[PDB]
């Protein structure tokens, strides 16, 4: 229902872009959110996009470190992210709203490794 | 030319039956609303109603209206939508409703290429709200607006809300006119309503309110205070000059009754017991008790002198305190809550 | 000939969809609207509104209706208006509005050779301005009239007046009851909304109170109740029970007229110009009682100090009481 | 912005036992709480959508009770795959998550 | 049967939009008004109702037909699909066509082709007052009709009779609470607007005031309390206190009395003629007590002086009193 | 059967012209009107006007719609009431009327065999008679209904009861709160108009008012009062404060309950009958006044003459005030 | 009935020269009065109808003002031709004519 | 357009006199008719009005009862009728037509009865 791209390892300072693909339904009509989840740790939210308008919100301490496009055509999201220390490694996800603005559909997920 | 368009047009709404919703045998018609409240407008608490004025929209995906052309956004006229279907809202609790008709149907019908119809209204709503006035003048209450499709389970048409729900009732800066009450907040919930027919979804959006204090203050407050104070001040004079400390009293208590007449003119029929005339029966209840004492003083003054004057003095010193202590003690109880 | 008149029309509304305004694909088209106001009926602070009359007339050009054979001004029955295109404008700030419909509904409709089509009405607006009354009597009030498309945004639809200077007309000839006209103004803007961006046109037209018949059936009593005091004043010490009576009487007198003219009065919650003034004089005789109190309380220690308190209080109230009043008259005007 | 408060932080129960864990919302969100259920090594699923309301595809031994600041996920009788991190996250406004429940049998 | 073809066949190839000679001359349309019953006239918002048959009649050329009738008296229904002039009431607040159980609409057509529409209406004219003279006023409400969206060159309006005899009122009918209607008058002009140039009828109802309520309303108990305040000086001089409470007594109804006439008493900014005789009866009473408090002064030093001034107030009162009721009734009157 | 009523329906409005009344070149078409009173909500003079709600029926025989097959009476859906003709039959003194809509449209068409229409409406009018209140508040009422045809004249159409003493019902049943009924009558006539000659129908009743309820509520205070202002005469003449004490109370009382009992009852600018009994009572007790004035005058002379004075107002006030009275009660009762 | 007075009687003026004439009407006419110009031994032909408005085929040196009461015809140039008689006569009644004016060339 | 009237009469007192006018140009159904006499060397003098749609007549006071007009659609002709002749009836008889705020506008040339 939803792919993702693999395991990245990046050196420190070098931004990089991930990339989720929907299968089955066409992203113009719901958002698209991203979450991003540390070892062992609480979720925390990185910022949604609406397809429709092209409208994007962040979460502010993640504000200018992150952006967020989507492509129509090929049904796809990009999280590019900025200049990224050795501190921000984890995982991420991309979800879709679900029936009362509930996070059901999740990617199987995938790691940002930083490392010198 | 505009013979293309015509003909695009022509080509959509043929075979269009407007008395089927869209996606009948297939999945549930998602609908999402949103308002944009322009003025909120005077409340009455005579009729316990309060208007408002909104710009109500309605979004919802249709498969049969798309199109492949050439301007892939139409901005159609406003009588063009009778003919598509459109689900009816009506607000659950809305005593008259009204929408205008100035110079043409206040609608506004938007199709994009893919099929999602954008549809928009002009309303002057007029809602019930129950209120507890316990607590007047220091009360605060919120009046709701609940809003659920109608004809339609839940099986088959589910209301959303276009973005965020927070930032989804949206009030304008300087639309707010009430001349009494004050604005202090929105919220908005989802829930479902069972009933003998079935399921419905229902959308309910609170906008909480509160009471200016300031026209109270020196409306009624200050002239029964006014009114203690003098009536009290009679006490100091010579109980010899009996004509003069009549009239006192005499007049105290007559605008003792105009005052009790205003406040009972100020509000609407209620079983309950308004603060405000609580505190009223007890400005009444003491100057009324002081003209007692006044009276059983001119009277007793002839068989024991000595004990007049001590009673004169020692009503002297207690009314003031016992007047003060209760006033203290109602402010802090209303004001804390 | 009648004939060619007939036929030109019966082939200019065949083939004519509805739906679509003109020049749909391309450029917006131009719109101009020209006000022309019959009479202000009454402008209420209950509910703070104002009723007005217009004749309301909007001019444009369209292309499908060009016709050459007759060079004259066609001028159409109304009933045609339910054909033709015609665009949505609603009035922003109004509660209650109806096209006058006396014999018909009073719309008029001229076409012209190039397709400058004008479209008139006849509309009874109830429009609502928000009031200020903290200077109440003395106000100024600034109410006005807000115009704007409804399904167009600036992309398709434009407005502009037909010359500003003759854009509104006949305002010079109203004659409101109370209030009186001062300045009158029309602005073009843009308003930015959620779906998108719309025109707007407002007509604005500031309201001066007429404060001399205002004055005279009010401010001269609290003066007279005032007078009463000094005369109290006049008064020898021996007697106690009249001057005692005379202040009572003012308090209460006092005490009523507030009541009276708050029922008078437009209710607002607010405090008032008018309020602060009568509270003035209520004090004022509120004091002066309160001092002739003192006076008989102290009269039997010696009279001496009965009669220099007297003539303190002759010599100190009428200074007061103008000094206030100056403050007062300079501060609200 | 909306922080979420839950309890309790860690909890050890056998199979069979009745468990219940609460969400506290500083401030107000009416009836969007959801409930999310995360596997170790897995993607987190979706559990409870809204207040009182179960996803397609999930046991009838999950319950969950709404309110205007306070929320409570219960379970009755617990098997031995249930044992998984919690998580419950508010949507009234941009959405926020708790810190996480993880369960572990004794 | 027949009469079924006789009459399709004039709806046959006939446009409801084009008025009968669009190319050719104009069109002349006679028209009549029947005032069934005169409506109550108002003075807070200056507005007066009327009730009234309105009748026209203009010769269309396309509807001339031969039959055995020789005069078509047809449902109202046909009325829609002929063409019928727009005429619209210069004047009118809101108006209300009445359909009681079918649209009150006649419509005949005479064989010639000489048609006849008549209607029936309620309006609610508004006419500017001028109460100067109140209660003795005397004024005249105008309601003037014109046409719309038709210049002079297209539509002009004329009398089907002598407009001496055009505007017939019922005499039953005529009912007006407070005022007494008295006559009418006609006239006929061009009025010049943005549009062009108009016809307007106008028709004048003429006014008069009833004065027979506010003699014992207002004006008898001003008259009995001023004697009143002139009896007080007959009084003996000891009674002080008597007189003082005699004295205040006046002042206290002289308030009363002008509270409940100003009640009543329409809000207007000029001062009205009625204001100026209160204000004069209210003078009078304080006057007379400042009479008595002078006397109560100068009756310690010397009583001579006390004698005179009551002898001289007593003598001097009256007959001023007098001469200004002599010149008031015979100003306005 | 169904198919049977179908296809009779059908053939009956096939080939159906409705703007051509039954029998168009033959003799007048009878019309009988019946009215069945439900309600008479409120009768005010303030406005003039009483409000009812009735059924409204009209029965007339049409030669067009026979049938023979089904011996049933059929009754149609009130869509159908466009499509038949009716009769149109205005009020001609209603002010505002509408026909009642709650679930439908409340009109019944009932067809018959032999060609009999019947045609039901649910009417609420706002009527319109004039009341006389010269003798207020004892009077009678002639309110009327006046029921007349708009489109035909007297040659077409003729209107009459369907049995006179039968044709209004409901009337013992109504109840009026503050009146009650007395008498009804039913009228037919003929009126020349300009146009024509019309038919029509009067349903006219009379209204006598309630006297108990305004006696206590009027009349005994000012009786009270003007009873217990002799009292004056009892008290010995060397107490002149304690005599003007109740002098002056009589008449300050008295202008109270007069501007009290104006603010209460209906406004109506023009002379009636309590007016002139209060205005009467005032004269009496300012008379006792100004006669205890003059003997407060001519006392230091000679005491003898006050004692005479006395005597005579005694013996001579309560039997001019019972004859008084008595003329009163007689020439209005 | 409604009874006209024409001013002044005869009067004889030169070329080119301004010219007055007044009618004066009893009752009120609303602007209903004609003035009808009579040559000798012809019939009378139309100049102004109403108040102020020329007949066609009028010159416009002849002016017309109106009132309630009062009216006036009133002419500038005048030549050889224009010398005849004048009426004025209202039709707000039953239709009267004045006594007329006779106007003679110097 | 065009009024024609009837020649010159010449009448003995004690008899009766008929004059007719005659109209070209329009149908005399639409406006009404004026007949007016005017005496030698004085001013206009209105003698009476009809009305061709009910055949209404009003008079002069004066002339009420000496005078009779009536009117035939069919010739489209008017016609007065005159009785009681005197010398003093001798004057010149005019018939107009009404039109546009009623200025009577269209004069007939003039017929002239004397008596002898
Ligand atoms: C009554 O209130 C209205 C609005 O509440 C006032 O209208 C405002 O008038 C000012 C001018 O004094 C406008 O400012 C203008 O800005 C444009 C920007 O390009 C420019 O042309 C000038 O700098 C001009 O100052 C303002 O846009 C306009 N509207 C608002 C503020 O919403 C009005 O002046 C008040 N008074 C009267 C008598 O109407
Ligand atoms: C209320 O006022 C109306 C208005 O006049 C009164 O109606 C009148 O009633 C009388 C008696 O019914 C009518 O007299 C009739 O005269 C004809 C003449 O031929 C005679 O044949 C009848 O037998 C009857 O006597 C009178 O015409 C009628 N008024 C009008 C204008 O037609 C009515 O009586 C008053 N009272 C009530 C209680 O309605
Ligand atoms: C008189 C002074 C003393 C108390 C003052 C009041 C104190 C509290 C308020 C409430 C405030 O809201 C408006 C001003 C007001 C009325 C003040 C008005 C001026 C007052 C009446
Ligand atoms: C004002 C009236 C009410 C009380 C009256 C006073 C009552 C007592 C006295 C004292 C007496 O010595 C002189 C008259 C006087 C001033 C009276 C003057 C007229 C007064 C002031
Ligand atoms: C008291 C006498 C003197 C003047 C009379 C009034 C003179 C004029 C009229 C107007 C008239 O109408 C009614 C009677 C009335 C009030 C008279 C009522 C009896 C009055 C008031
Ligand atoms: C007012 C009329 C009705 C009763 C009349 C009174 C009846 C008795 C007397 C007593 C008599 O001695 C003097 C006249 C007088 C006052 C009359 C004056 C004129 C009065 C007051
Ligand atoms: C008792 C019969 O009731 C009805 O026939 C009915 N008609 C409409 N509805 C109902 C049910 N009902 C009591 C509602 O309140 C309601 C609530 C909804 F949200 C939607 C529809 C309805
Ligand atoms: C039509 O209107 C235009 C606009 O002013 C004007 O110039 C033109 O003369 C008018 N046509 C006629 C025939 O008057
Ligand atoms: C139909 O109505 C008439 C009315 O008089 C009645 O006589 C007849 O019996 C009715 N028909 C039936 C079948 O009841």
């Amino acid at each position: 229902q939803l792919q993702q791209s693999g395991a990245e390892l990046v050196k420190p300072g070098a931004s990089v872009k991930l990339s989720c693909t929907a299968s089955g339904f066409n992203i113009k009509d719901t958002y698209m959110y991203w979450v991003k989840q540390r070892p062992e740790q609480g979720l925390e939210w990185i910022g949604r996009i609406d397809p429709a308008n092209g409208d994007t919100k962040y979460d502010p301490k993640f504000q200018g470190k992150a952006t967020i496009t989507t492509d129509t055509f090929s049904n796809t999201a990009y999280l590019q992210l900025s200049s990224l220390t050795s501190e921000d490694t984890a995982v991420y996800y991309c979800a879709r709203k679900g029936l009362r603005w509930a996070m059901d559909y999740w990617g199987q997920g995938t790691s940002v490794t930083v490392s010198t | 030319n505009t013979t293309v368009f015509t003909r695009i047009l022509d080509r959509l709404l043929d075979g269009y039956d407007n008395r089927l919703r869209p996606g009948l045998g297939e999945r549930v018609t998602e609908v999402k609303t949103d308002i944009f409240v322009t003025s909120f407008g005077p409340v009455s608490d005579h009729d316990m109603e309060y208007t408002i004025d909104v710009f109500f929209r309605q979004s919802w995906k249709d498969e049969r209206l798309k199109f492949k052309g050439p301007m892939t956004v139409l901005r159609l006229n406003n009588l063009m939508a009778s003919k598509i279907w459109t689900p009816d809202t009506f607000f659950h609790n809305g005593k008259k409703s009204v929408a205008h008709n100035m110079t043409m149907p206040n609608k506004l019908l938007r199709i994009t290429e893919d099929g999602t119809l954008l549809y928009t209204m002009r309303l002057t709503v007029r809602a019930e709200c129950p209120m507890h006035l316990e607590d007047f003048p220091m009360d605060a209450h919120a009046c709701p607006l609940k809003f659920g499709s109608y004809a339609y389970t839940r099986a088959e048409v589910v209301y959303e809300w276009t973005r965020e729900p927070a930032r989804s009732v949206v009030v304008a800066e300087d639309g707010s006119r009430l001349n009494q009450y004050d604005l202090l907040g929105q919220t908005v919930d989802s829930g479902i309503v069972q009933s003998s027919t079935g399921e419905y979804v229902v959308m309910t959006t609170h906008f909480h309110l509160k009471r200016k204090i300031g026209y109270f203050v020196i409306q009624t407050y200050l002239p029964c205070i006014m009114t203690v104070i003098l009536s009290q001040v009679s006490f100091w004079l010579n109980r010899e000059s009996v004509p003069a400390r009549t009239v006192f009293g005499v007049t105290t208590v007559l605008t003792m009754t105009t005052l009790s007449i205003s406040a009972r003119n100020s509000l609407p029929k209620v079983a309950y017991a308004t603060a405000m005339d609580w505190f009223i029966a007890v400005c009444y209840a003491f100057v009324f008790s002081a003209l007692i004492e006044f009276a059983t003083v001119n009277y007793f003054t002839k068989s024991q002198p000595a004990r007049a004057a001590k009673i004169d003095r020692l009503s002297r010193i207690a009314f003031p305190l016992l007047f003060g202590i209760f006033n203290l003690v109602y402010w802090a109880t209303y004001l804390n809550r | 000939n009648m004939s060619l008149v007939k036929e030109t029309v019966d082939r200019l509304l065949k083939g004519y969809d509805i739906r679509l305004r003109p020049d749909f694909g391309g450029p917006p088209v131009a719109v101009g609207m020209n006000i022309d106001i019959a009479s202000i009926d009454m402008v209420s602070e209950v509910n703070m509104d104002y009723t007005l009359t217009m004749y309301f007339q909007q001019a444009w050009r369209d292309k499908r209706l060009s016709y050459n054979v007759i060079p004259l001004n066609l001028t159409l029955d109304n009933r045609v208006a339910d054909q033709l295109w015609v665009p949505d404008t609603y009035f922003l700030n109004d509660k209650k509005s109806f096209v006058h419909g006396v014999t018909v509904k009073n719309r008029m409709i001229r076409l012209h050779p190039d397709g400058t089509v004008l479209y008139g009405l006849r509309i009874t607006t109830t429009a609502a301005c928000m009031m200020d009354l903290r200077r109440y009597p003395l106000d100024e009030q600034n109410c006005t009239l807000e115009i704007e498309s409804y399904g167009y945004t600036t992309d398709d639809i434009e407005f502009y007046w037909r010359g500003d200077d003759n854009a509104v007309t006949g305002v010079t000839k109203i004659e409101l009851p109370q209030f009186s006209i001062v300045d009158y103004k029309l602005i073009t803007k843009k308003v930015v909304f959620s779906t998108g961006s719309y025109p707007r046109l407002s007509l604005s037209f500031k309201l001066k109170r007429n404060i001399g018949y205002f004055i005279l059936q009010t401010y001269m009593p609290s003066i007279l109740i005032t007078i009463l005091s000094w005369v109290s004043f006049w008064i020898n010490y021996d007697a106690s029970a009249a001057r005692v009576a005379l202040g009572i009487t003012t308090v209460l007198t006092m005490t009523t007229i507030n009541t009276h003219l708050r029922e008078t009065l437009p209710k607002i919650p607010y405090v008032k110009a008018i309020d602060m003034y009568l509270m003035g004089c209520f004090v004022f005789v509120f004091m002066a009682l309160l001092e002739y109190a003192l006076v008989n309380y102290i009269f039997f220690s010696q009279p001496a100090r009965a009669a220099a308190i007297d003539r303190w209080s002759r010599i100190f109230f009428p200074v007061v009481f103008s000094f206030f009043n100056i403050v007062y008259w300079l501060y609200y005007v | 912005n909306i922080v979420m408060t839950q309890s309790p932080k860690s909890m050890s129960m056998s199979v069979g036992e009745r468990v219940t864990l609460s969400c506290k919302a500083s401030e107000y969100v009416g009836t969007y709480v959801s409930w999310y259920q995360q596997k170790p090594e897995q993607s987190p699923k979706l559990l409870i959508y809204g207040a009182s309301n179960r996803y397609t595809g999930v046991p009838d031994r999950f319950t969950g009770s709404g309110s205007a600041t306070d929320f409570t996920l219960t379970i009755g009788s617990v098997q031995a795959e249930d044992l998984a991190d919690y998580h419950c996250g508010q949507s009234y406004s941009y959405p926020t998550f708790g810190a996480g429940t993880k369960l572990e049998l004794k």
